[PDB]
């Protein structure tokens, strides 16, 4: 070989990339449309997609009403976190006959 | 008000960044904008895990759903509470330790009371669990005393 | 889950049309992209069709396999260039892909266990396919045996539940509970086989070394996730014995991962020692998971998703260097910086994941996985310190014995870097540092 | 011993000059298939770290590493954590804490 | 110089962790710039 | 920086000149150190450490039985700073 | 077919010197002439050449469509103060563009899109008292907003519901 | 001057170009479709619920964007319910 | 075309253990004044035993040796740029074949020096075959 | 070349196996020294290195590989790793023996440990009586 060679290369020489080894118009399809369907396409798109996501896990509707509950609880005279699950007037309360020897856990 | 050079260049600075953005909002933003109304969702009362049967279940869904929901409200009602909290730290700097201890003292109340009811249930807490946890709790309260007494 | 499933079925002719990798690639990856946009899944099942749905669990994994099976897809290329029977692999890769998204779109846990040992198959036939050892017969018989031998009592445990309650499904199983030993035993051994215990890992370095990248990576990836995602919908009803028998497994998970992490320390090959670095993880990973806290199964799940990620990706390089330098070590591949500079940043920017890299997901699946052994109990800060100090000795010896010092000087001329491994490495580490924007859809499943 | 310095040089001689030949080959890197000059230690040294239970035996030293390595920190670990668990979950059913004063109430 | 600014401006643990994490790994990276054994074992050391 | 040998040569000449256990006279680059010179074996050390303070590197044992004459100190010399010229 | 190499084969023509104690110890003089031919080789009269189908594979349109806008005024001012120096006139204007346009980017969305109370995820400000000296306005002051629900309302107080 | 032997970097700065194509194609239809949102069409306000009156599903929300995700593309809450 | 030899003679000792003594006495005192005078001063306690025979020589080796060991600096002084220095490969060349690797747009920068490494190469296979053989 | 084929052997238990054994691993027969089978042993592998480092052999030496110190077919040691130039090698051999670095530092820290937890209650004071602060209710005086 010579200089002229290294100066003015060849066209139809190619250093091929990942994908075919076998014919250049290959290449040149795959590397487009995998960089098409990867990169534009799910990382670009589908965080934009993702980024304007509505309330699917109920987080800002929580937020809104947790502003909400403190502003009535504040108001009266009610906690502001309840410490019972339910009223106790709807506990049923069974007596200690009725339980006999029982496993009770706290 | 310029009192001191600082102060009127951060003036000066703070101008030359205020005016185009408000002038972007209210020339460009503002105009073209239509008026589109969002509401706040509200949801009703399904009946609790105490009405629900033990073969049913179409409503220990509800009531699952509602105790989810009552868990999530309930954590950003100490969510809110730890930052009115933080911001009376801030605003108050050197002088914390007089208006925060009553804003620390529901919020001790606050998650005592959010231990109570949700405490120790784990990662699966249904409305079944809470109910156990409570019935056991007062149980113990009727027997043995309140929790932390002995017994 | 009907569209994605017919999408796969419909897109298994691809494979006896002939010059149609790619275009089976592409269409995989969209495949991702609409169960990017199918995201609305919250704690229940929803999407609900034909026994088929899905919460944010398993939506996370569904999105996870995908994506390993795009990726490995866009990994085996020498499968393409050789036609080493591709049509054969990519209706492997389909079947298997099938197999896995009905294993976690399932309602019942019966689909579950049905197409989680129909799962074996395909990875059996890539490790005694696809491999380029004399072990690949040593291999796929250990991941065969050793996962038979543990899920084969657990269908029986699996009807014992059934009769006891009467259906598999995962919400009314929920309300049950029971206190029956040799039911915790067959119930967990399966999922405590194959994710890796301590005691019981032997079939994973096994199936890591001899398999194909393409093979690899659907054992490191996932395949381990389904032994996490098990004891996920089996711990809730079997709280109990869980409680009475959390400490031996604990402690066991515990102690290896520090003398895994040891083990590192003192290994030469590449992807023996990525295997077990799936051990030490994933050993943080069962320790928080039968800690039943909140804390706990929300950073498992996270651990579990970005583990996934990141081991996939690490076992993504070491077949990078492997197909240049004929056999992959240490020894061999010591200083690989001054051959190729441009792959060293995806070698760190992945073996810095495999620790804790801030920005990824894996910091935060192990910020919170070690608040649920903390708040266990203080016995376990200790060997917490060692293992974690341990895990980043070994992580950081992979990068600095293989990416820096003086070249082989025996080594012939390879192959530079590719269009297609910057890509690869590109789509394992990207979604480690853009999934922590939106991380409650990898953190809260509950 | 010098004739054994002797033979061990020539030997080495031997193999510096078969590495001369066969690292600095054109042909082998004219392929283009990269790969590595053969070298019986490292096979050796792979083999031997992947072949070695075939040299186990069951040995009281053998068993006595695998008892003081493995299996003792297990059962004083899991002693530690069972002993640690079963006093906090006896206080704490007992009733000797109270609910404002308990550690790790995960809020 | 990004993991100093993040460092710094942060008061929560779990950033100035963000902080610490990177600044310990770039700092691991640029002992280990020289390409020799001693910066090799120095690497190893700041590191751990 | 740049050498050349005749720069190499004056250094070793010259500092070889400066050494006093040799004569300035009867010194040439092809003179023998053991039999040519006044030399025993515990000079040579001292040469080849002045020759190892002077050009920067230090000389192993076997390389230092290897030179006995200024001519290989050059050629030892121009080996590892690499001239050539 | 492909060629990752081109045409020309690859193979090592430095041979066994390039190590530092091959050449220390014994060596061929025809091996010498190798390595003095091999060195006289490696230097280069003249620097890299300017080929323009390197730059144009290296230059996607998008980044040549956004920055031919600069390139004409580093085109213009090339021949009044040389191409080096233009270009450093050309580089620090698009830079100072860029940092003005991040500076009234994170202004408009500290002022106008701060986190709000009817979302989670916003830069969520909160600020500290300022000081009060003599010679301010009202310098006897008490802080406001002591009632307890004023503290991180985050516009709750502004709120229509 | 003297040539430095180095691997060849055609490859990353390829690679870094098809990908820096590729991510401004991504993002130049999205910061048009963002900022037609965001001025041409613009936000929700927030209001009281009127007595009479249901809202809809996707009138929960208070961006364009989510709005049409949630109209056209996502099921509603109460269908999975 | 030598390598060196793993014999080692007592001449070979004695020289090995004056270098080592000498680069430790330097190490010791930094001036180079004092360094001469003890230079000198260890010059006389080497040439006081030239007399004895080969045992008592092997005997007073191995004590110099010993209190050698016993006397090492913390920290002797050694040539960066040598082996055990602090500035020993700084830098790693990788193997010319690399430069075989590049694009031929990249190749074009620069085309005199590639056609020269053509005929590098033309000359070294013709080299490679009459040294090495077929 | 594989694992099968390239394999340690069994024990030899043999002059003439052990010759043989030390002709399959490039190593003169004077040189092999089998590992003794205590169950953790390697049946037919030389014993090799062990010294105080791989750091400790020469870099002088034309070495094939010189980023590992070794020949061409000399058989790699049984420990590589651990003494690897990475970890546990030095270049000279230490000054002292290992129980003499730990024992001067421990006793050196519990010498100050002792000597500072010993005046912790004694601490320097300048002639200072109290920090004023205007609590309510003080009534507190000057000298005036
Ligand atoms: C000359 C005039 C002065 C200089 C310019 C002033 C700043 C620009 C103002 C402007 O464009 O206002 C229009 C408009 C103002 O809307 P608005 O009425 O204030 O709020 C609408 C919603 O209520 C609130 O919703 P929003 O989504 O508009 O949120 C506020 C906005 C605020 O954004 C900004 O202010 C500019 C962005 C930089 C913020 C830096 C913060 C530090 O933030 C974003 O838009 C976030 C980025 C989009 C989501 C992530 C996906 C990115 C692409 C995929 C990857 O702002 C935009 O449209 C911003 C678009 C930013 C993203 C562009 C693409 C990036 C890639
Ligand atoms: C496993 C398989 C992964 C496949 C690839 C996934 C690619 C898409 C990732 C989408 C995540 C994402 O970034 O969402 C946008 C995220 C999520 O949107 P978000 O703001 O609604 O986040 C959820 C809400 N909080 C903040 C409370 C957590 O958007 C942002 O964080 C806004 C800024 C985006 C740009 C940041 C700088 C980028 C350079
Ligand atoms: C091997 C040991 C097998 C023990 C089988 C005991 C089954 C049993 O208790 O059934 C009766 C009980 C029956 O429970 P029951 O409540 O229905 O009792 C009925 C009682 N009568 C008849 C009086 C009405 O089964 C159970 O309690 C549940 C057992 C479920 C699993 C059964 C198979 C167990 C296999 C153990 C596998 C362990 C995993 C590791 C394997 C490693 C390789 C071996
Ligand atoms: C050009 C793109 C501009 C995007 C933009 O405007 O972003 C603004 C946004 C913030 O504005 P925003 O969140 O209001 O915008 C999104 C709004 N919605 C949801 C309506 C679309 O993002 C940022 O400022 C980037 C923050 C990055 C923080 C990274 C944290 C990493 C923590 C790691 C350590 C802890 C691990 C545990
Ligand atoms: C798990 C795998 C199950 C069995 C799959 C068998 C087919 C695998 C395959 O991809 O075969 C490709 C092969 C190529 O053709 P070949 O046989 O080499 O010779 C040409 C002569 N017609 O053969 C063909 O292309 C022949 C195609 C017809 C035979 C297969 C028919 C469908 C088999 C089930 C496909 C769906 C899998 C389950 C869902
Ligand atoms: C294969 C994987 C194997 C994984 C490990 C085993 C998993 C199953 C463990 C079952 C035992 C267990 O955890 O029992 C829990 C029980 C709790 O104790 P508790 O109920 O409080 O009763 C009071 C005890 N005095 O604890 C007890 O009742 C205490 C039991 C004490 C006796 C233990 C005997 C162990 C014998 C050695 C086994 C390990 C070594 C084997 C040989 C190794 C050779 C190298
Ligand atoms: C698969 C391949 C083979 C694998 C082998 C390795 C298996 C590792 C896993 C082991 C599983 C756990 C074994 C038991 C651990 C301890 C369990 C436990 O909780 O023990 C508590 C018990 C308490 O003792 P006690 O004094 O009775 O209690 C008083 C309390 N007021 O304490 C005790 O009972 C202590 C006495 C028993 C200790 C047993 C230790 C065994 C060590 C190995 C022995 C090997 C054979 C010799
Ligand atoms: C790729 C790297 C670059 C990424 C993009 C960077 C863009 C520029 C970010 C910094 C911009 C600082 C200057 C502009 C904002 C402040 C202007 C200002 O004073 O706004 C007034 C506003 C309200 O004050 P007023 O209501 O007047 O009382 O005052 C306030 O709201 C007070 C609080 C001001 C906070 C200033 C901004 C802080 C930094 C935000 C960084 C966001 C990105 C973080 C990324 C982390 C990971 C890398
Ligand atoms: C340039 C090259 C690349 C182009 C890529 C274009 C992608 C366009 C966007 C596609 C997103 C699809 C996401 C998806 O799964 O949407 C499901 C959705 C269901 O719609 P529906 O249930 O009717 O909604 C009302 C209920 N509230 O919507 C649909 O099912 C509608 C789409 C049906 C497509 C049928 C194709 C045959
Ligand atoms: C700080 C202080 C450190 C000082 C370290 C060195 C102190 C050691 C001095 C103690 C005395 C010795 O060790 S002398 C060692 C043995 N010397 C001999 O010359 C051995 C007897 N001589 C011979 O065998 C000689 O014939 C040859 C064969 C050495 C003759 O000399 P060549 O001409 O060099
Ligand atoms: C009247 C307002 C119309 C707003 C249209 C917004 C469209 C957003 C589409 C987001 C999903 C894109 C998927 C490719």
């Amino acid at each position: 070989l010579t200089t002229e060679d290294f100066a003015n290369p060849s066209p139809k020489n190619w250093q091929s990339y990942g994908f075919d080894y076998k014919d250049q118009v290959e290449d040149r399809k795959a590397t487009k449309s995998t960089f098409f369907v990867t990169v534009t396409l799910c990382l670009v798109w589908g965080s934009f997609y993702w980024a304007y996501l509505p309330d699917t896990q109920f987080r800002n509707w929580a937020q809104r009403e947790g502003f909400l509950e403190l502003r009535r609880r504040e108001l009266a005279g009610v906690d502001l976190v309840s410490p019972n699950y339910v009223d106790p007037a709807s506990i049923t309360l069974p007596s200690d006959e009725d339980l006999g020897d029982t496993e009770i856990i706290i | 008000e310029p009192r001191s050079p600082m102060a009127s260049f951060a003036e000066s600075v703070l101008n030359v960044i205020d005016g185009p953005i408000t002038w972007f909002r209210e020339s460009i933003v503002e105009p073209n904008q239509q008026k589109q109304n969002w509401y706040h969702q509200r949801f009703r009362r399904v009946p609790t895990i105490d009405q629900c049967y033990t073969d049913d279940a179409v409503c220990r869904f509800e009531a699952d759903q509602q105790f989810r929901r009552d868990r999530m409200v309930d954590n950003e009602i100490v969510n809110i509470l730890r930052q009115r909290f933080e911001d009376c730290t801030l605003y108050e700097a050197p002088d914390h330790m007089v208006k925060c201890r009553p804003l620390m003292d529901q919020y001790e109340k606050a998650t005592e009371n959010w231990f109570i009811k949700y405490g120790d249930l784990g990662g699966y807490a249904n409305a079944k669990t809470a109910y156990m946890k409570q019935k056991h709790r007062l149980i113990w309260e009727r027997r043995h005393g309140p929790v932390g007494s002995g017994m | 889950m009907l569209k994605i499933i017919f999408f796969l079925l419909f897109l298994i002719p691809f494979c006896f049309i002939n010059n149609m990798y790619w275009m089976v690639q592409i269409m995989m990856f969209f495949i991702s992209f609409i169960f990017l946009l199918m995201n609305n899944f919250m704690n229940y099942w929803s999407e609900i069709s034909y026994f088929l749905g899905c919460d944010m669990l398993s939506y996370g994994l569904i999105l996870l396999s995908l994506w390993i099976c795009s990726l490995m897809l866009l990994a085996s290329e020498m499968i393409n260039k050789h036609n080493n029977y591709k049509n054969l692999f990519l209706l492997n890769i389909i079947i298997l892909l099938l197999l896995l998204i009905l294993t976690f779109s399932s309602m019942s846990l019966f689909m579950f266990y049905l197409f989680f040992e129909s799962s074996l198959i395909p990875t059996l036939f890539l490790i005694l396919g696809w491999g380029y050892q004399p072990e690949r017969l040593q291999a796929g018989l250990y991941l065969l045996f050793y996962t038979l031998l543990v899920s084969l009592p657990m269908l029986i445990g699996i009807f014992y539940v059934m009769n006891k309650i009467g259906s598999m499904n995962f919400y009314l199983m929920n309300n049950f509970m029971f206190n029956y030993d040799l039911l915790y035993f067959c119930l967990l051994c399966a999922f405590l086989v194959k994710m890796p215990m301590f005691l019981v890992h032997l079939w994973l370095p096994k199936a890591h070394v001899e398999a194909p990248v393409s093979g690899s990576m659907i054992l490191a990836g996932i395949m381990l996730k389904l032994g996490g995602y098990g004891m996920l919908r089996v711990i809730s009803f079997l709280q109990l014995m869980n409680l009475k028998y959390s400490f031996v497994w604990i402690s066991i998970s515990l102690v290896g991962g520090v003398l895994v992490s040891l083990v590192c320390l003192r290994q030469t090959d590449l992807k023996a020692l990525i295997a077990y670095s799936s051990v030490a993880h994933m050993g943080i990973v069962l320790s928080g998971l039968l800690t039943m806290t909140y804390w706990g199964l929300c950073g498992s799940y996270t651990l579990m998703i970005a583990h996934g990620l990141c081991s996939s990706g690490l076992f993504c390089l070491a077949n990078v260097s492997y197909e240049r330098l004929g056999s992959r070590s240490m020894l061999i591949n010591k200083g690989l910086l001054n051959f190729m500079p441009s792959m060293t940043l995806w070698w760190f920017l992945l073996s810095s994941a495999n620790m804790a890299a801030p920005p990824t997901l894996n910091l935060l699946g192990e910020i919170s996985l070690l608040n649920s052994i903390v708040s266990w109990s203080w016995i376990s800060m200790i060997l917490l310190s060692f293992l974690s100090f341990f895990s980043a000795a070994y992580t950081l010896y992979l990068y600095s014995f293989s990416q820096h010092g003086k070249l082989f000087s025996g080594v012939y001329s390879f192959s530079s870097g590719k269009i297609r491994e910057y890509l690869l490495m590109l789509l394992h580490w990207l979604p480690l540092n853009l999934l922590i924007l939106k991380s409650e859809s990898f953190m809260l499943w509950l | 011993e010098q004739e054994f310095i002797k033979r061990k040089h020539e030997a080495t001689l031997k193999l510096r000059q078969e590495f001369l030949k066969q690292s600095s080959n054109p042909y082998r890197h004219a392929t283009g298939e990269g790969g590595t000059v053969f070298d019986a230690g490292l096979a050796r040294f792979q083999a031997m770290r992947v072949s070695n239970y075939e040299h186990f035996k069951p040995t009281g030293k053998s068993f006595r590493t695998g008892l003081f390595a493995v299996v003792l920190p297990i059962a004083l670990y899991a002693w530690a954590l069972k002993a640690e668990r079963d006093g906090r979950e006896e206080k704490y059913r007992t009733g000797q804490v109270a609910y404002k004063d308990r550690q790790f109430k995960f809020i | 110089v990004l993991s100093m600014m993040l460092l710094i401006i942060s008061p929560n643990l779990i950033s100035i962790l963000l902080g610490w994490d990177g600044l310990g790994l770039v700092s691991y990276c640029l002992v280990i710039y020289f390409q020799n054994i001693k910066s090799y074992n120095a690497g190893m050391l700041t590191a751990l | 920086p740049p050498l050349s040998l005749k720069l190499i040569n004056e250094r070793v000449l010259l500092v070889l000149k400066l050494y006093d256990k040799i004569d300035p006279s009867k010194l040439n680059v092809e003179s023998h150190f053991i039999n040519d010179l006044g030399l025993d074996s515990l000079d040579h050390v001292e040469v080849i450490m002045a020759m190892e303070d002077e050009f920067g590197f230090e000389i192993p044992d076997s390389d230092a039985e290897k030179l006995l004459k200024p001519a290989d100190i050059i050629k030892y010399v121009a080996d590892k700073e690499d001239v050539y010229e | 077919g492909a060629s990752e190499t081109g045409g020309v084969k690859p193979m090592v023509i430095a041979g066994r010197m390039v190590r530092e104690r091959e050449r220390l110890i014994g060596m061929s003089p025809e091996e010498r002439a190798w390595r003095k031919q091999w060195l006289k080789d490696q230097e280069l009269h003249h620097g890299p050449r300017k080929v323009p189908a390197l730059e144009l594979e290296l230059n996607n349109p998008i980044k040549r469509f956004y920055r031919a806008p600069l390139d004409k005024v580093c085109n213009v001012l090339e021949p009044v103060l040389g191409f080096q120096r233009a270009y450093t006139v050309r580089f620090w204007t698009g830079k100072a563009l860029l940092a003005l346009t991040g500076i009234y980017a994170g202004a408009y969305y500290f002022k106008y899109n701060q986190n709000d109370w009817t979302r989670k995820g916003g830069w969520r400000v909160i600020h500290s008292r300022k000081q009060c000296v003599p010679g301010d306005e009202g310098y006897p002051k008490v802080s406001d907003r002591s009632a307890p629900s004023d503290y991180a309302a985050r516009g709750f107080n502004e709120s229509p519901l | 001057h003297q040539m430095i032997i180095k691997p060849s970097r055609f490859q990353w700065d390829k690679f870094k170009d098809l990908l820096h194509f590729y991510v401004m194609l991504g993002v130049i239809p999205v910061t048009a479709l963002v900022l037609y949102a965001n001025i041409f069409v613009g936000p929700a306000q927030l209001a009281e619920i009127p007595e009479g009156y249901e809202p809809k599903h996707w009138e929960y929300e208070k961006h364009p964007i989510s709005r049409f995700i949630s109209r056209y593309i996502l099921n509603s809450d109460q269908q999975n319910y | 075309a030598q390598v060196p030899l793993a014999i080692v003679s007592h001449k070979r000792q004695v020289c090995s253990l004056y270098k080592r003594a000498l680069r430790n006495l330097e190490s010791w005192y930094d001036r180079r004044n004092v360094y001469r005078y003890r230079a000198v001063q260890l010059r006389a306690r080497f040439d006081e035993n030239r007399s004895k025979d080969l045992g008592e020589g092997i005997r007073l080796l191995a004590c110099g040796q010993r209190e050698l060991f016993e006397t090492r600096h913390f920290q002797p002084r050694n040539f960066a740029n040598s082996a055990g220095g602090c500035a020993f490969e700084r830098e790693v060349i990788p193997p010319d074949w690399v430069l075989d690797y590049w694009h031929p747009l990249e190749k074009a920068q620069y085309p005199e020096y590639f056609a020269k490494r053509e005929q590098r190469k033309k000359e070294f296979v013709t080299w490679w075959e009459k040294q090495y053989g077929k | 070349g594989w694992n099968k084929d390239y394999k340690p052997g069994p024990y030899p238990q043999t002059e003439k196996e052990r010759l043989a054994a030390a002709k399959k691993y490039y190593l003169l027969p004077e040189e092999y020294k089998p590992y003794a089978d205590d169950g953790l042993g390697y049946g037919d592998y030389p014993k090799l290195g062990y010294g105080l480092g791989v750091e400790a052999k020469d870099s002088y030496y034309p070495w094939d590989y010189p980023e590992h110190k070794r020949n061409q077919h000399e058989p790699i040691s049984a420990d590589h790793d651990l003494y690897s130039e990475d970890r546990w090698s030095q270049a000279e051999p230490p000054r002292y023996s290992n129980a003499y670095y730990f024992a001067c530092f421990l006793g050196v820290m519990s010498g100050c440990l002792a000597l500072y937890y010993w005046l912790d209650d004694k601490k320097m004071y300048r002639p200072v009586a109290a920090k004023q602060y205007p609590s309510p209710g003080v009534k507190h005086y000057t000298f005036e």
